[PDB]
């Protein structure tokens, strides 16, 4: 058996997507969990790079070249059937670099969707919104409301004038020339903050407003792409979906996403992935389910989109896109969206100037620059273990008066029968306690609980103890996780929990409680402090490069602990052991972290030190060492071993707030 | 007054080598004290050359020199190094810095 | 001052060692002559005990003695010798005899 | 082709012998040389140990344990069959530590051979002697006469009344027990010395003498062997064998020796005397032969011998020879006689008392003691080269006012085509010269010849140019080597002969006539001087062995320079190169050579040095040092290896008077 995990945002069809997975699971057994957690494209390479994530993701392409960048991304090798049986351009899309990173599903184009009853004409240009609003307003309405605080929704009005994000020729992207600051944009831009400063529209309008707003008949018109067009389907409005107003008499060019599916490199069940992608997804049936739950717009299969331009809806969405401009796929993308988000909302608020903010954002638009193409790197060449208090998912409460408290559980591992060893820790002094566990695969376990009164529950038929108790011991039943949880709530409060996934050892403390929380409340990249300490079998994938145009062979390896959920200062122990390492071997050690983030490092040879707040070693262990400022990104840490005049760069991984660190290296 | 190895505490601060030495700030770089007087002990290993130059001294005292005690191993300390381009240089065996054994060259 | 090679021509008579040396009577001994004084010298390729005792001198005149001029690296010569059994025991290269290198120590 | 040379004593039936030689000739095609130098049996050890050698050797078996002691003899590998071809105690004669080292041929007693006219009662005991001399010597002649300058003839007295050489016992000879200064021994010498000194003989009689007196009717009785018989067959005398006479009422105990021949381990015709001798020499018909030339007494074979008892004289000898004792075949025999010559002489011509010249006998006779078996040492093992003056045979004289020097080369190869260096050396200024030059064995050869109005004579047919010279050449006739030499003097004087075996490479220069000699007489083992100097192909057989009960690894290798015929003195070059050598070896050279050699040695690592006269090196070449006086035996010098402390002797050699020698070693 098997599973697939899945992040879509939540505006999309994902219940038909679900239901895909469902015809999937009835034929491989493969179960399919299908999620829309909030930003989870920026959430996605946080966790990707810890080994932790979902086995796919659903996303435009502009992230995509980011992802992949870090080395995020699994190569997709489809046959050239298939690949014929999709569009080229889509292809491109999610082309980066030469290699194909995800499977493209649809095309996403910003469209006017016009109240007809309110409003029977929509207006050709931008210029005579004003005037509507005005007589709209003197019936009770407003003319037009849509998302101010995500700049999609913005662009193409900036663009229409001959604003672009980073100017193209020659086959490739140039990132130190940026349109932001020029004519157009400030123009656009200038109509927009005009349009609010008459009150026009309100700075703080949001989807979620617009589309109320859209829906009810507040407001006469609005801009969305084909998705919201169901949530106007149930509603009483006659909508009409249309082009975009031409702005200085040229048409609003808006950036042309491409809805694609890529495969996380750090999944093991890439093969079950390709098969439900491509054989499930990318079929008419597939995309039919999926555009029945939300409309995809143009899909990008050939026989199902032929069906669906007969969508007059489509047919805009066609339009609009033709006019407009593919989203460059490149991972300066996120920078670039970052500073244009702030210069829209620090314009509309009203805090800085057009020409202030865009000239700001022609400046922070471009940025951290790639210095390598991140690849995966083999377990001989390199090897990482480590110890950490952080989980996919967690809570940690505390419980008076309680007599009996309650520990769950949650342990997903590849399709194989593991191993895991698990050791309770009893508290200082009489408290009975109950472990309700739940697996996704078969396991071997070693439990350990001395001095504990403790109770199971658990799958009788899936867990093998090597030192199994007979009495208090209890089936598990077959809930989802979050009916597993209340379930257990009905004997007990629950104390702390947590989804780990792929543990090979976990040390769980008892009367450890941090702070003062009275409930438990599953929160992603939670931080167990005390509580709950675990070693997974699969570590990050190791990652590396070859920095171009650096003389000499020095060895780079880099560490990086992702962001900790406020917790205080904490140490950092690394070991790190260069086998097969030349006697007079020239290497560095990069590590970055947290600035409540002291390092404790161990190593067997000369190697250069760089890090961030303070770092020790054993020897002369007293006697800490002020760290330096390092980037941030995983770019700007490369480029900083290129600073080092580091050619190579053997080692790359970044892992959550961890006490212990080990890394082993090779390649002689 | 037999050539042997002695303690001698040094400070990087006083030699001018804080700057470029970080760590430690003290350390032990043992000294080799004592006359090379024939005849020499086994344990010294005296070379030849040694024990020669310090009879040929006993010979002409004003015109040739006595054999010298000196080390004749050294052994490796942890520092951390600075490059001139900046960066923390930590060298595990930064060899040569204290003295394993002494003899009479 | 600095450290050098010098020469040394060596009788092995007046060293007693005629008897148990029968071949040569005299030969090239170099001699390390010259004082260690720091700056010291990229040919002499002190090793860094030897500067910072030379440093630490010069702190401590009285207290700390100077770094020593003395031979690095010896080389053989062919010679005689005997046994107390009695036979003429030729050593083609009777090493540790002459200087090749001299250094600060 | 091949070729067979022999040695044997004069007084034998070498003539026969070589009539088995003409046999084997017509049969195999492989020339027999039968010679029979004066004292052949001290003359062999020293050549042979250079290599040069006859390829068999017959003399009685008391040599042969000396010569196979010093690895002089190859060993004997015949038949089983064969083996009871012959009688038992005769292979025991010729086995010598386990091996059957030469061919037992046939058995020499000692017997009385008296005048049948002029005593026709030979007296029973020795104590009558002088009364019957007394009448003789009124009748005008002589009772008794026989050789007084070997002991072989006077030892069956001396150990008639008890007298022995070796104590025996448990299967071993005592060495350091000897017999010759107890009782009998005294007693029987006693009586020799009376006689001589009552005139009853002459102290100075030897074989020669008493033969002549005897066969002659001059004396009237004689001791001698079977061989002796035929000489006395063509005298006139009507002789009589028998019985020795008894010394105080005990049987006269002669000495029995067995003529055996034994193979010179440097022949490399081993196989071929295996075939002459076995299957030639050991049948009826070649048993036949020789006896016919001169009886052998009781052959080793038993069928020959059948037929041989018949004869009375031989039954004399058998009854003589089972009334004595078998010689020891130990090394020590020769010493041994060596010691009881002197004796005899000293107490005959009165210069010793019987008392003094036996006791010194009882000291001398043991001596020089074994302390290891050489054996062959492989090529790959040890390797020697080196350019002499010596020749097997020889000659240099001067040609005052000749107009055209001649010069003859005797060359001898084993059986296949060789290659040879020629130099020839012109004389500081007209002269005409001949070189005469002789092979048995096909030859590829380089002449070298600058401003020399040269002649030659050789074989057209077994000789091959490089650099072949048109006129002023001769076709060499077909004579025996004497006939060659008188052919080439009938041309002009020789200055120079010699006679080389498997020579390399030879030198020749003119005008380099030593000292003042008019005729060119071939000397063995003669010194060429600055006439001739040449590299032989083949050196002497490598030899080597472990000296028991010493500690350690201590390498010793040996050199020993032959005696050198009266020459200034000289200095012997020695190259030695010791390959795969530990880095600290522990070894020694030992030099030993005639009071007028002086040596100069080049090594390349750290060893010992022992030798004798003076001793100089390329380094400090100046400065020579003095040697020490070294035993002058083989066994002496490896006796001085282990008071060396040397466990090993890795090399061992001995060669004439060389200029340059050079050894190369190996056994890693
Ligand atoms: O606004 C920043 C955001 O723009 C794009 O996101 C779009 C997406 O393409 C659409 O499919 C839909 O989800 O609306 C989003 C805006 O709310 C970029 O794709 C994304 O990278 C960027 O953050
Ligand atoms: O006299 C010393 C001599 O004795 C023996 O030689 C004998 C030989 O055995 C006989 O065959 C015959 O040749 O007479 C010889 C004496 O003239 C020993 O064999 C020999 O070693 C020794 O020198
Ligand atoms: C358990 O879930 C993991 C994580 O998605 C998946 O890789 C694995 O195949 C699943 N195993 C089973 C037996 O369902
Ligand atoms: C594991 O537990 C589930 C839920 O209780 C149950 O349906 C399933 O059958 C169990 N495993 C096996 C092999 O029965
Ligand atoms: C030449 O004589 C040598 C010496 O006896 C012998 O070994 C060789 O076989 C002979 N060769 C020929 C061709 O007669
Ligand atoms: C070598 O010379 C001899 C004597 O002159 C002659 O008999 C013989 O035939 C010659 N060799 C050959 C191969 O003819």
């Amino acid at each position: 058996e098997g599973k697939l995990v899945i992040w879509i945002n939540g505006d999309k069809g994902y219940n038909g997507l679900a239901e895909v997975g469902k015809k999937f699971e009835k034929d491989t057994g493969i179960k399919v969990t299908v999620e829309h957690p909030d930003k989870l494209e920026e959430k996605f390479p946080q966790v990707a790079a810890t080994g932790d994530g979902p086995d796919i993701i659903f996303w435009a392409h502009d992230r995509f070249g980011g992802y992949a960048q870090s080395g995020l991304l699994a190569e997709i090798t489809p046959a050239a059937a298939f690949q014929d049986k999709l569009y080229p351009f889509t292809w491109d899309a999610v082309r980066y670099n030469g290699k194909l990173i995800a499977y493209p599903i649809a095309v996403e184009a910003l469209s006017l969707i016009y109240n007809k009853d309110l409003l029977p004409n929509p207006p050709k240009t931008w210029e005579e919104i004003p005037a509507l609003d005005k007589e709209l307003k003197a019936k009770g309405k407003s003319a037009l409301m849509f998302n101010l605080q995500e700049p999609y929704f913005t662009w193409p009005l900036i663009a229409a004038d001959g604003g672009y994000a980073f100017k193209y020729a020659a086959g490739k992207y140039d990132i130190k020339d940026v349109g932001v600051d020029n004519a157009g944009a400030k123009a656009g831009l200038t109509f927009l903050v005009d349009l609010i400063k008459n009150k026009h529209m309100n700075a703080d309008t949001d989807y979620s407003i617009a589309e109320h707003a859209f829906n009810h008949g507040e407001t006469a018109m609005t801009i969305n792409g084909p998705w919201a067009w169901s949530n106007i389907d149930t509603s009483a409005v006659n909508y009409g979906v249309t082009v975009l107003p031409t702005f200085k008499g040229q048409p609003s060019k808006p950036f042309v996403g491409v809805l694609s599916a890529g495969i996380n490199a750090a999944s093991p069940n890439k093969e079950l992935a390709k098969e439900f992608l491509e054989n499930y997804l990318l079929t008419d049936e597939g995309l039919e389910a999926v555009n029945k739950d939300k409309p995809l717009g143009a899909v990008a299969l050939k026989s199902y989109e032929e069906e669906l331009v007969k969508d007059p809806r489509v047919a805009a969405t066609m339009e609009n896109a033709q006019k407009g401009e593919i989203m460059p796929n490149i991972p300066q993308m996120s920078a670039f969206w970052y500073a244009v988000r702030t210069a829209v909302i620090n314009a509309a608020s009203g805090r800085q100037t057009v020409d202030a903010a865009l000239a700001a954002a022609q400046t922070n638009a471009a940025a951290e620059t790639v210095h390598c193409d991140l690849q995966p790197v083999g377990p001989e060449r390199g090897e990482v273990t480590y110890t950490t208090s952080q989980v996919s998912k967690g809570c940690v409460a505390q419980a008076p008066n309680a007599i009996l408290e309650v520990h769950v559980l949650f342990l997903e591992f590849p399709t194989g029968p593991s191993q895991l060893e698990l050791t309770l820790q009893a508290s200082k002094q009489p408290r009975e306690v109950l472990l309700v566990l739940s697996v996704n695969s078969s396991v071997f376990l070693h439990l350990q609980a001395l001095g504990i009164p403790l109770h199971l529950a658990y799958n009788s038929s899936l867990v093998t103890f090597q030192e199994p108790p007979g009495v208090n011991t209890t089936e598990l039943p077959s809930f989802p996780k979050t009916q597993i949880l209340e379930w257990a709530a009905e004997r007990g409060p629950i104390t702390s929990a947590a989804e780990l996934n792929d543990p090979q050892s976990i040390l769980l403390r008892l009367g450890q409680a941090q702070g003062s929380l009275s409930f438990c409340m599953l929160e992603a990249s939670q931080d167990m402090g005390r509580t709950l300490e675990w070693r997974p079998r699969t570590p990050a994938l190791v990652r590396g490069c070859h920095l171009e145009g650096v003389a000499g062979h020095k060895e780079a390896h880099i560490l990086r602990v992702l962001p900790g959920h406020s917790a205080g200062p904490r140490t950092v122990t690394v070991k790190v052991e260069l086998s097969c390492a030349p006697g007079d071997l020239d290497a560095v050690l990069i590590l970055q972290g947290p600035p409540y983030v002291s390092w404790l490092i161990d190593a067997n040879h000369n190697m250069q030190i760089w890090t961030t707040g303070e770092y020790s070693f054993k020897i002369f262990p007293e006697k800490n060492i002020r760290g330096f400022k390092l980037p941030d990104t995983p770019q700007g840490l490369l480029g900083e071993a290129r600073m080092l005049n580091a050619s190579i760069v053997a080692s790359f991984v970044e892992l959550p707030l961890a006490s212990i660190v080990s890394l082993h290296a090779s390649s002689c | 007054s037999h050539c042997q190895k002695t303690s001698l505490r040094v400070n990087f601060e006083d030699i001018g080598w804080d700057s470029w030495i970080i760590a430690p700030k003290e350390y032990e770089a043992y000294e080799c004290k004592g006359g090379c007087f024939f005849p020499l002990a086994d344990d010294v290993t005296p070379t030849k050359h040694a024990i020669v130059q310090t009879l040929v001294h006993l010979k002409f005292p004003t015109k040739v020199g006595k054999a010298c005690c000196v080390p004749t191993k050294l052994s490796p300390i942890s520092v951390l190094y600075k490059d001139d381009m900046g960066v923390p240089t930590l060298k595990y065996h930064y060899e040569g810095m204290s003295v394993a054994e002494c003899g009479c060259r």
